[PDB]
């Protein structure tokens, strides 16, 4: 029953330590002028974040290579079986189904 | 590019062959889950600001359509805990099957869709492929066939063949006019379905042919009704006797084959001593005919040939298997008391 | 063609080390006779509990006392 | 339902820890096999471990005299043997390997036992049939009756398809 | 029926077969013989008799296929019947023998004008 | 051996969870002593709620959740 | 740490949703999930299924969501907001929250009320186990690795993914 | 017992006004990609509390598409707001 | 239309995961396993349209093995035979 005793112990030191740092001098009596001088060294910066694509694909591109290496995960439990040939013949398919899915897209990464 | 377009366009039917071949509820998920995955790029090809505001109104309307099903698969995994494919053992399953499956076919409601997609897909080439998705689902309903609440599958039917009928009388674009009156013929085949479920397929094949041979004809340039006026005095008149030898046969008149489904279907729906149902269907497909008349008063009346329009060239499209179909879309009535005993 | 195979190895000698290992792991499992030992060991590990069958007449083999002569030789491994 | 009384209960359970219970545990079963394999067959062969309690007191019994045996001859090497294996985690058998002889010095020798290395708990054995081999399987209510078949000698169609008119 | 996904089983040996000169087989490919004549006319052939190599190979196709298909149709109406009598024969309790009697017995309505 | 210890532990366990039930009340709109919730008759391994009653204090919590979350 | 530590997770889970099932300015949408996903992977880690729980962290909650969050800088909303501050979002909330609460109140606040909510007893986890057992990797989903019997189940999923990229190499 | 009525009230997450609407489509698409876990967990119990031992892979296959496919339909939502910059379900243009 | 190819030729596509009792690789059972081989034995030579009005007995308890739907109610109704009377005598049990 002692796991949650070992988790909420950990946060409660951390969720404590924000206030004893952030908050404690935050109410101190120093000046702290409201002037809009903050947001350093790009003073104003008025724009939307524009869509920039080769930022985007490197999200998608991963998400799919991700899946099957969940599918690929239960090899070391499956190395203990009865008929094993249906493993080696089958196990090696996923991989090559992964590696193929590279080679195609590999004609165009662009600047990744 | 050109190879894969035959890899994609092959994987579709492989998406629907695992549907008809399977014993196992999971596979009929995966089965038509990978259409909504593998259909989408076909819409695209010319990358326009409709297809992309089309297939996204399609997508999330076949996304839930599926994703409810998986909720009505896992209900009767609780009760009886035996998958396979048979009556659903529990009423919250079926009522969550059939009226959430009517989304892919769309029936009486669940169509604000079929006109929003079929219209304005920039690709009219086909769009004949939206005759697959009529053929994936039915290949469930034939199996589950002895479980339905039976007060529903008629209540989506009879509110359909009506609502798809009136839908078009107001229409001009002739991609819509086929979009409409393709809800209609989903009124006959799932109205039958609890009584003797073959003599449905009969209406299913006679439908796949007739709507098929329309499009292949609508492919030369043809788009808007008033571009089918500039047709006979320009392209070829042997085309016009065709478009009048079908559009009439498709609502149907007894010397043609379009009369073949009704003529047989009512042999079935009476003999079960329901004679107050079929008239209202029988009589409502009537004002389903007044699209086609008044479509057919466009092309034989020599209406203001377009302008000085001189097409001296010959044709090089693919008419493939059009030189057959309106000898089988018309003349087959004289032939067959097979269709009830052939596919059975 | 060997001039090619030496003129990709002056430029990208990287993936070539992957192909060189890509095959050579596919080929060999159909060769060395050490394999198929691998399938015998892995079948004989008693995960479950052996249940004694009923003996009326035959009873081909395998007497009541296990250490008596009973059945196959698995001790080709113990010496291995 | 019928359950036996509170009686033929409160019997003598072998009360020992789980470290000693795996100490010998090995010479134990390979040499006994008088009730126990047979006692399985009073379960697997016929289920409902209620109808079969009897050998349960036989198989529980074999242990009693076993640990009662060993206490007479040598408990000294045993007591020291299951101490190491009881020095703990996982209860490995590969730490106490040295002392394995000291326990087994005269046990296999004096009172005449043997080390049943890999042949124990394998080589699916047999027992014997003493109790009636039960018919009337577990639940087993009724058949019920199937469909009479159809083959005969056939025909072509009688008058030809009898649809509406459509002679042939 | 049985031997599933067979165009026709081995049991169709005992049927006539449907040999030629039946009006349909002639008619089959007639509707193709009026098909061929179309095949020219769409493109502005403008022959109305064009190459006999297109103006034939249709008629060859239909009647072959029309034939090769009629061989099973007639079959199917036989296996339909076959499975009926053999059921009608047994369960005679579901199949009475009606008696014989009419005149001097039955009254009708009797409503003249 | 190990099993022939358990089967006795549950049959002992049902009786006390019956004999100490049937002596709670015998009610006229009550239940017969030790009926069956099924029609069929054979020995079907009982549900946790059978062995431990509404007792539901601690030694239960160390039974059902005993193995999970830790040694 | 009572016997109710399961029932206390789900009713946080059920409340995990209604945060983002209304309309929260979807940079807080995530924070309606990773709580729900978290507590979700929480519930599953009871019952004995473990491997299958600890994956949702790896394959979905950890891996997937980040893409859902790596965008919504590309679709980036104009000037985000703390949800429930508004009058548009706040109105829809509570009536959901109470609807299970008022359900959860007299669902059983008494002996039974009434029938349809009365056939679910509580508190011992009556079903939550059976008897004892032996061990295989555990017993249950301990053996989730079948490259034996399952094959035609993989080779569709194995092949259906390979096309996932081709579709997306285009429209991109 | 009770854990089957939660989570179920959770699987009415559909709620459809909040399934297509209102704008910030990303909120709609969101409650979709989390419509799972109501399908998953619910089917990670009934499989588990009784030992099926076999369908146990099915939970895995309920994600592997639910991520694969729902990650597709994200793509379009770039094409919409690429040409715009605001998703805003309020684009109707193709009409009927 | 359901072709059933895996009947004609030899392959097994699925047919194994299908029901609650088939193999379970190490031969480990389910809880309600023993009622399958009971209930399938009932309707096999049947054509299933009379099954519903024929067997129905071996099915119902099987549905009541699965969910424990009733035994949980007759159980919850011991909490009303005791634990309204706690003060009125027969604490029940004596501990231990
Ligand atoms: C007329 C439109 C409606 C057709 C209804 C069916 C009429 C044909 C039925 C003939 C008798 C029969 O039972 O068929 C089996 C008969 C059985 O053969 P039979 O021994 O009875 O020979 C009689 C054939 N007739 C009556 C034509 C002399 O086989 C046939 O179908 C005959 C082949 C010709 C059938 C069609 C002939 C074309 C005439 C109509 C042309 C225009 C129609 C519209 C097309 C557009
Ligand atoms: C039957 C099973 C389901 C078939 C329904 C329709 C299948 C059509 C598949 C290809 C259609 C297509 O895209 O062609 C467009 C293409 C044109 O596309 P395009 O003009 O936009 O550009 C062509 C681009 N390249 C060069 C790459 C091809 O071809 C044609 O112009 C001809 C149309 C096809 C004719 C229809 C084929 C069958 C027609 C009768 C069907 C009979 C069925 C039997 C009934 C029993
Ligand atoms: C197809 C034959 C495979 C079996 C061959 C039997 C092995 C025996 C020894 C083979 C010797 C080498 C054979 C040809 C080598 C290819 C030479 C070449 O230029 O092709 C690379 C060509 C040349 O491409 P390139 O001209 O654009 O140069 C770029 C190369 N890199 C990537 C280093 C920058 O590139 C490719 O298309 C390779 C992409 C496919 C990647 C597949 C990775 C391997 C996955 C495991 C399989
Ligand atoms: C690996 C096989 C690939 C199968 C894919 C074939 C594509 C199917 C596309 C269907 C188009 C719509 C037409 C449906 C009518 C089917 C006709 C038919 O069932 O006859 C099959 C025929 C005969 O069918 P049958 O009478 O023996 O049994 C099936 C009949 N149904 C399907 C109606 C129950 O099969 C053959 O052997 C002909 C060769
Ligand atoms: C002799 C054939 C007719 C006389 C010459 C044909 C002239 C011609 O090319 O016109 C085809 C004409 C199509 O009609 P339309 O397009 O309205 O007229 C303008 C076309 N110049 O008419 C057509 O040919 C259209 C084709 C219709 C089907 C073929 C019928 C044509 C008649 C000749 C063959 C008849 C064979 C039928 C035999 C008995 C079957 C009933
Ligand atoms: C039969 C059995 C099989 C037989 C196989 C035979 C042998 C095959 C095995 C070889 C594989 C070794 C590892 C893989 C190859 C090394 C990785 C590689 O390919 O680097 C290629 C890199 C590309 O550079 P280039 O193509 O020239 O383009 C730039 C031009 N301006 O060119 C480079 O040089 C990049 C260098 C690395 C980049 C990072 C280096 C940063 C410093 C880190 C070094 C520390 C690592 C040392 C290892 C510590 C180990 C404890
Ligand atoms: C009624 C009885 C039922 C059975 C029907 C059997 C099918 C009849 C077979 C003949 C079909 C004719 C045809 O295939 O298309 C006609 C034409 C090809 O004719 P051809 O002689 O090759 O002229 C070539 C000149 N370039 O082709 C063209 O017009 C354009 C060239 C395309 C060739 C396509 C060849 C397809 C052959 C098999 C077609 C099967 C699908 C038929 C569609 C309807 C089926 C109901």
């Amino acid at each position: 029953m002692n796991l949650m005793l070992a988790l909420l112990t950990n946060f409660t030191l951390a969720t404590l330590l924000v206030i004893i740092a952030f908050w404690l001098p935050q109410l101190n009596v120093y000046s702290e002028k409201t002037s809009p001088y903050e947001c350093g060294f790009d003073p104003m910066g008025s724009a939307r974040l524009p869509f920039s694509m080769k930022f985007f694909l490197v999200a998608i591109t991963f998400l799919l290579f991700d899946l099957e290496i969940a599918l690929l995960l239960p090899l070391p439990w499956a190395s203990q079986t009865a008929n094993l040939n249906t493993m080696l013949t089958m196990a090696l398919f996923l991989i090559i189904l992964l590696a193929v899915s590279l080679a195609y897209e590999w004609t165009q990464k662009g600047l990744e | 590019n050109p190879i894969i377009f035959i890899i994609i366009l092959l994987t579709i039917m492989l998406g629907t062959i695992i549907v008809m071949i399977s014993s196992h509820w999971l596979l009929v998920w995966i089965g038509f889950e990978m259409n909504m995955l593998a259909i989408i790029p076909i819409m695209m090809k010319n990358h326009n600001p409709r297809a992309t505001e089309a297939s996204t109104k399609y997508f999330l309307t076949q996304s839930t359509a599926s994703m409810l099903l998986m909720m009505a698969v896992i209900i009767n995994l609780m009760f009886s805990g035996q998958w396979t494919v048979m009556k659903l053992f529990n009423p919250m399953a079926s009522m969550l099957m059939t009226m959430a499956l009517a989304m892919k076919l769309g029936m009486a409601p669940f169509h604000f869709w079929v006109p929003e997609v079929t219209q304005g897909i920039p690709l009219s080439s086909g769009l004949i492929l939206l005759t697959w998705q009529k053929l994936a689902p039915m290949s469930v309903l034939y199996q589950i066939f002895p479980s339905i609440n039976l007060n529903l599958i008629l209540t989506l039917s009879v509110l359909s063949i009506l609502i798809g009928g009136w839908g078009g009388l107001n229409q001009t674009q002739l991609r819509k006019i086929m979009a409409y009156s393709s809800i209609a013929h989903m009124g006959w085949m799932t109205a039958v379905l609890p009584y003797n479920p073959t003599m449905t397929l009969l209406n299913l094949i006679i439908y796949i042919i007739m709507t098929s041979t329309m499009f292949t004809m609508f492919m030369a340039n043809s788009t808007t009704t008033t571009l089918s006026l500039s047709h006979t005095w320009n392209k070829t008149p042997i085309m016009t006797v065709l478009i009048l030898a079908t559009l009439l046969s498709m609502g149907g008149l007894p010397p043609l084959s379009g009369f073949m489904p009704k003529w047989m279907i009512i042999q079935e729906m009476t003999k079960n001593n329901s004679i107050i149902l079929p008239t209202f269907m029988a009589i409502t497909a009537l004002l389903n005919l007044y699209f086609y008349m008044r479509l057919t008063y466009s092309t034989t009346l020599t209406m203001f040939p377009s302008t000085n329009n001189m097409k001296m060239k010959w044709q090089f499209p693919l008419m493939k298997k059009m030189t057959f179909l309106p000898t089988m879309v018309v003349l087959s009535t004289m032939m067959l008391p097979l269709t009830p005993m052939l596919s059975v | 063609v060997a001039a090619f195979l030496k003129n990709v190895w002056a430029k990208e000698p990287v993936l070539v080390a992957s192909f060189a290992i890509a095959g050579l792991a596919v080929i060999l499992p159909t060769l060395s006779p050490y394999t198929k030992y691998s399938l015998m060991i892995n079948r004989a590990t008693p995960y479950n509990y052996p249940v004694p069958l009923r003996d009326d007449g035959n009873m081909p083999d395998v007497p009541s006392h296990p250490q008596d002569p009973q059945g196959p030789s698995l001790e080709w491994l113990k010496r291995l | 339902v019928e359950l036996p009384s509170l009686e033929d209960l409160k019997v003598q359970e072998v009360k020992v820890s789980s470290s000693v219970l795996k100490a010998a545990a090995h010479h134990y079963g390979a040499q006994c096999d008088k009730p126990n394999k047979e006692f399985m067959l009073c379960r697997w062969e016929e289920k409902d471990p209620r109808r079969c309690l009897e050998e349960g007191k036989l198989v529980n019994q074999c242990a009693l005299e076993f640990f009662r045996q060993i206490k007479r001859h040598c408990a000294e090497p045993f007591t020291e043997y299951w101490t190491c294996i009881d020095y703990s985690g996982l209860q490995l058998f590969r730490r106490c390997r040295k002392q394995q002889a000291q326990f087994d010095e005269c046990v296999l020798d004096k009172l005449g036992w043997v080390r049943p290395d890999l042949g124990d708990l394998s080589k699916v054995t047999k027992v014997k049939t003493d109790r009636p081999l039960p018919e009337n399987p577990y639940h087993s209510r009724a058949r019920p009756e199937p469909n009479p078949e159809v083959e005969g000698d056939l025909k072509p169609a009688r008058h030809g398809s009898r649809l509406f008119f459509w002679t042939m | 029926g049985r031997a599933t996904f067979q165009f026709l089983p081995d049991e169709a040996r005992s049927l006539p077969p449907p040999k030629l000169t039946d009006p349909r087989l002639a008619f089959v490919g007639f509707l193709g013989y009026c098909s061929g004549l179309i095949d020219n006319a769409i493109r502005r052939r403008p022959v109305l008799l064009a190459g006999l190599h297109r103006q034939l190979l249709y008629i060859t196709s239909f009647v072959f296929v029309g034939y090769y298909l009629l061989k099973r149709q007639d079959y199917m109406y036989a296996v339909r019947d076959h499975d009926m009598f053999s059921y009608i024969k047994s369960h005679p309790e579901d199949f009475p023998e009606k008696d014989k009697k009419t005149y001097g017995e039955v009254f009708e309505e009797f409503h003249p004008v | 051996l190990l099993q022939a210890e358990k089967d006795r532990r549950v049959l002992q366990m049902l009786r006390e969870n019956l004999e100490e039930e049937a002596t709670v009340m015998k009610d006229v709109p009550g239940w017969k002593v030790g009926e069956s919730v099924f029609h069929t008759t054979r020995w079907v391994t009982p549900m946790m709620g059978e062995l431990y009653g509404l007792r539901a204090s601690e030694e239960v919590l160390s039974a059902t959740y005993g193995f999970i979350w830790y040694t | 740490m009572m016997l109710y530590i399961v029932f206390i997770l789900s009713v946080i889970f059920v409340m995990g949703f209604v945060g983002f099932s209304s309309k929260p300015s979807p940079i807080y949408g995530g924070l309606g999930l990773i709580v729900s996903g978290g507590v979700g992977c929480g519930i599953v880690l009871n019952f004995g299924g473990s491997f299958l729980g600890l994956m949702v962290f790896l394959i979905y909650l950890g891996g997937m969501m980040v893409v859902f969050g790596y965008t919504t800088a590309m679709a980036t909303e104009q000037y985000p907001e703390i949800w429930l501050s508004n009058k548009a979002v706040l109105g829809a909330f509570v009536t959901g929250l109470l609807m299970e609460f008022f359900m959860v109140y007299y669902v059983l606040k008494d002996k039974e009320v009434e029938v349809v909510f009365e056939f679910n007893g509580l508190g011992d986890w009556v079903i939550y186990d059976t008897g004892d057992s032996g061990f295989f990797s555990e017993e249950a989903m301990g053996i989730a690795a079948l490259y034996s019997y399952g094959t035609w189940l993989v080779i569709v999923t194995g092949w259906s993914l390979l096309i996932g990229v081709v579709v997306i190499m285009e429209i991109t | 017992s009770m854990v089957y009525m939660n989570i179920m009230m959770a699987f009415t997450v559909s709620l459809v006004g909040l399934l297509m609407y209102r704008s910030h489509l990303m909120s709609s698409l969101l409650c979709l990609e989390g419509m799972m876990l109501s399908l998953f967990v619910m089917a990670a119990l009934t499989i588990l509390n009784s030992h099926f031992t076999l369908a146990s892979m099915m939970p895995i296959i309920l994600l592997v598409f639910a991520a694969c496919e729902a990650a597709l339909g994200l793509s379009l939502l770039v094409m919409v707001s690429n040409t715009y910059g605001t998703d805003y379900v309020q684009n109707l243009n193709l009409l009927q | 239309p359901f072709f059933d190819v895996q009947k004609r030729l030899g392959v097994d596509l699925d047919r194994w995961m299908t029901i609650q009792s088939a193999e379970q690789p190490h031969k480990i059972p389910s809880r309600c396993h023993a009622f399958e081989k009971e209930w399938i034995e009932c309707a096999h030579g049947i054509g299933s349209i009379r099954a519903e009005k024929e067997c129905k007995i071996e099915f119902e308890d099987f549905r009541e093995c699965l969910l424990r739907q009733k035994t949980m109610k007759r159980l919850h109704a011991i909490r009303r035979q005791r634990e309204k009377l706690i003060k009125e005598g027969k604490y029940t049990p004596p501990p231990h």
